[PDB]
DNA sequence: ATCAATATCCACCTGCAGATACTACCAAAAGTGTATTTGGAAACTGCTCCATCAAAAGGCATGTTCAGCTGATTCAGCTGAACATGCCTTTTGATGGAGCAGTTTCCAAATACACTTTTGGTAGTATCTGCAGGTGGATATTGAT
DNA sequence: ATCAATATCCACCTGCAGATACTACCAAAAGTGTATTTGGAAACTGCTCCATCAAAAGGCATGTTCAGCTGAATCAGCTGAACATGCCTTTTGATGGAGCAGTTTCCAAATACACTTTTGGTAGTATCTGCAGGTGGATATTGAT
């Protein structure tokens, strides 16, 4: 049953997050275009992690690489270190 | 036979999910979207388990965020359906796009 | 001997404070009081948020803050909402709020 | 095995002052910890900034004060500042 | 007797305004305001003359993008009139509250 | 000095006219009644914020002149830096 | 007798980019690279917007840059645009820009 | 009388180089100025912070090299990092 | 209205994940006493440019008029909400091994210091030139018809 | 369509602002060279904690049905655009001093270095408990009628 990752993001998990956003109704197209949002930020993230890792010189991504990138991005995170 | 009318249990998960704080999306999908995403900027690359967790508390707490500036460019409009055009104008309007 | 946050009357670390502020490249120079200042600001700062996190325990029944005690302080605070609004608090939530115009007719 | 530093014994002892039969989850303590960071990083830093643009070497409690009241919103500015310059008095006449 | 259509002057001034770049409010009206904000602050100030230009330069910038962001605001509604509402539709998602 | 004129109401000198041009370098094609006194009441806002800033910086400086510098630095403590005033 | 500036092969001065680092206080340390490297990243934007700049100078039967010119190089390019999207060029005016539906007729 | 610097004459031959024919009026060579002051201090702290980040006292055309990446927006980076690694390549082998 | 299906509420119970408690420990900060270096208020004064006055350039305020936009009303049809569960993907837990992190080493490269030269700024007085803002004159756009 | 009122686009010109120029000079640069300090790469390695996977858990893909939302069509009322008109306010150019900013002296304060005292992170072993998750039954809510 060949698949996406990105499809492993379901309808039902998008649905829960529009819910906790106070969303009542859904057009059917949101879900992929949710998909395509969650993808560009996903990237723009994990660019910046990754970058700090290779600097690093290390193989692994460390939630610090994670938190610092989140904090350039302007999205400051709280409760994994740093 | 009892049926519920549109939009009541759509309020009751609202009040729900306003009201628990667990992640919404599934743990595995997730790390597999990653590590997918992050192949394309290096090969072999191995993740924390903290990390995976940062990085979906960042997209839930995001992507919650935009789905209430979504909610309100659909009700702008006078309606009550999120469409694409609502999460575009948000994004705009944000300066993402 | 005894600790400069005694001298100050604060159970924030002068100290530390003083030293990460050199080891900061912050300036080549830190007078004395700068961290004894900067420690006072940072305790007064917690205490304000654990206050309100407490109550917010309280109101909920608890007597042990999670996250989302943190983040039902913060976000129905005004001031500390403003001063923490580019930060994600993990595990936090959102306020229970839905728009009006989503509720169902009387 | 090397050292890990955290504000989280003086949280801690801030905690039981304002409200001693409450207590504190890892996560949340982690919490703080960052928002103690944060903030110390975003204070130092606009201290910093002043300094450089008043050609000065030293970062001194005017430059942490100015810092707070750009930084801060305008009533825990306030307080934090009172706070701030009491904390300076005591230390001071403290022999 | 002759006359163009309303929206035609519009237009007209769109093209107009958006090939310059003067700055299109008045210096002294603008230099008052400044002047008055700046003194409910602190008595007894002046101004070195490029900071009110500073100023000016910044604040028509800033407004001249909320406009934009402001008729898309409009637009998204299925209106070509700018509202106060869409004004705040516009800040509230900007993040300025 | 002899005599220092009163301020007030100055906010009136960001004419209808002016505002609608703004608008118009902003492509707005249909200017509602309603859209000048919020346009006054979010210059303002903008303006306390950024001369707030401004004079913390003037002050600090123990100066009684606010320079261009320090609204160039109080410009990019809010996110909107401006080029062409030494900054 | 050589400057760094011409030993790297560099218009950019690597003296002066190395004397605001130091005083910067970005670090302890400024390794001998950095201000080459840096000199030349900053030389390498500077041509850029130019050359951008130039064209819209002569575009418009100009010989001189003036900020519009700047502004025209900056907005019209995804690149520049986004390094420098939250910054404002004095003087620079907009792009022409208006929306489809506020055309004439249909 | 004292002597306010600018990176003018370093933006002057630049100019030179890629347009020949063209001048340059002061306010644009003001925000010309205005952009590499910017830039400069945008790579400088970004290296700064990736340097505390690994424990290293030391600012290298390493740390410079990252912060260009995190910084600049895709083709801008792959091509500042070529000039800015050609320039270093270069001045090691000029001595 | 009533009636009933189901969601929601509160109380009480219970095992253990996750909290607080603890002592060794030792190592690494933080504080204490001595000698050194350095920064920046205060005192003074040149001198830039800010505040404050009168004459000329044109943009603002106001009333009138009606074009066309907005927002109410209605309505057909399309589209997303709700629904039941076996089925397939995720979760939980079990176990080798990559790699990260701790440690020690030693040297290439960085700081420091001291003449030595070069250069980037300004200042004085001059000298050149792109173009903004005026004119008139030929072609597009717009709206009545 | 045709006519014509009005804006728009050229082209050509000309004063002059503001730009390029240049000659004198200099202080603060950057450069050069030699002495001394050390940061971090480099190399070995120990133990987390990360990928993998088997077994146990349980959320979701499915298609059917229709309530109720979205969006097109229509229209009256009235807001906001255009424009004419009278003139007030801003703009432009030319004359007094508050305060900024540049020099210097001088001590109050921060650095440095080495020393001696404690605090705070960990680990060890055990110590303790707040509450998530389950039960039961009373009551609220929603929807059918
Ligand atoms: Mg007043």
């Amino acid at each position: 049953v060949l698949r996406d990752n990105i499809q492993g993001i379901t309808k039902p998990a998008i649905r829960r997050l529009a819910r906790r956003g106070g969303v009542k109704r859904i057009s059917g197209l949101i879900y992929e275009e949710t998909r395509g949002v969650l993808k560009v930020f996903l990237e723009n993230v994990i660019r910046d992690a990754v970058t700090y890792t290779e600097h690093a010189k290390r193989k692994t991504v460390t939630a610090m690489d994670v938190v610092y990138a989140l904090k350039r991005q302007g999205r400051t995170l709280y409760g994994f270190g740093g | 036979p009892h049926r519920y009318r549109p939009g009541t249990v759509a309020l009751r998960e609202i009040r729900r999910y306003q009201k628990s704080t667990e992640l919404l999306i599934r743990k595995l999908p997730f790390q597999r979207l990653v590590r997918e995403i992050a192949q394309d900027f290096k090969t072999d690359l191995r993740f924390q388990s903290s990390a995976v967790m940062a990085l979906q508390e960042a997209s839930e707490a995001y992507l919650v965020a935009l789905f209430e500036d979504t909610n309100l460019c659909a009700i702008h409009a006078k309606r009550v359906t999120i469409m694409p055009k609502d999460i575009q104008l948000a994004r705009r309007i944000r300066g993402e796009r | 001997a005894k600790t400069r946050s005694s001298r100050a009357g604060l159970q924030f670390p002068v100290g530390r404070v003083h030293r990460l502020l050199r080891k900061g490249n912050y300036a080549e120079r830190v007078g004395a009081g700068a961290p004894v200042y900067l420690a006072a600001v940072l305790e007064y700062l917690t205490a304000e948020i654990l206050e309100l996190a407490g109550n917010a325990a309280r109101d909920n029944k608890k007597t042990r803050i999670i996250p989302r005690h943190l983040q039902l302080a913060v976000r129905n605070d005004e001031e500390l909402n403003k001063l923490l609004g580019r930060v994600t608090i993990a595990q936090g939530g959102v306020l229970p709020n839905i728009q009006s115009v989503l509720l169902p007719k009387k | 095995k090397t050292r890990k530093e955290s504000y989280a014994i003086y949280v801690y002892k801030v905690l039981k002052q304002v409200h001693p039969d409450t207590g504190i989850s890892s996560k949340a303590m982690s919490i703080m910890n960052s928002f103690v960071n944060d903030v110390f990083e975003r204070i130092a830093g606009e201290a910093s900034r002043l300094a450089h643009y008043n050609k000065r070497s030293t970062i001194t409690s005017r430059e942490i004060q100015t810092a707070v009241r750009l930084l801060l919103p305008g009533e825990l500015a306030k307080h934090a500042v009172s706070e701030g310059t009491k904390a300076v008095t005591k230390y001071t006449s403290a022999k």
